[PDB]
């Protein structure tokens, strides 16, 4: 009987990358890999968090991180379509249209 | 006669405090 | 020739230590029985 | 050192006060 804690990660290739790929960073930019590893899921268990990341190259981020278990749900999010840009173009005029100040000829 | 006071950090405080007690 | 490189990782180095201390502690506490002293004089 | 010059000084001190 716990509450839920969230986390989000920004950027998140900028810190987690393939292990060994990288080289001459003194070794920095390895050991927080695995110390993320292992704090999400190692010997002791934990049932009330969450882990959000964000990215724009999906395909470099290490694969030990993307199996079942630690970042299971991937999305993509892509360009819309004539129903969802008449959908956005809705939403970002409603308050135009409530204070009179849209034309009718638009 | 030497010294009065050992030196763990020498520095300046160590050097004045010594002079007073000569 | 190599591209400019990264300096690695500082480690500093604390001085003081406390047995050392306990050591200063002997140094500063006869100054005070010493002050008893001269006081006494003095008066 | 420090044993020699301290010593000397109370016992110069004890001396005074006599």
């Amino acid at each position: 009987n716990s509450g839920l804690h969230i986390i989000i990660f920004d950027e998140i290739d900028a810190i987690c990358k393939q292990r060994g790929s990288m080289a001459g960073s003194t070794g920095v930019h390895d050991t927080v890999v695995n110390q993320l590893l292992s704090k999400i899921d190692g010997v002791e268990q934990l049932n009330n968090i969450l882990v959000i990341g964000m990215t724009n190259r999906p395909d470099l981020i290490d694969e030990a991180l993307l199996r079942p278990g630690r970042l299971e749900v991937k999305m993509e999010i892509g360009l819309p379509d004539e129903k969802g840009r008449l959908q956005i173009l809705h939403i970002h005029t409603a308050r135009m249209r409530g204070h009179q100040l849209l034309s009718a000829d638009v | 006669s030497g010294g009065f006071i050992r030196r763990v950090t020498n520095d300046a405080r160590e050097n004045e405090m010594d002079e007073n007690l000569e | 020739g190599n591209p400019a490189i990264f300096a690695s990782g500082i480690i500093m180095d604390s001085s003081i230590s406390k047995q050392a201390l306990s050591e200063i502690e002997t140094r500063h506490s006869e100054i005070i029985k010493l002050e008893n002293s001269i006081r006494e004089l003095h008066d």
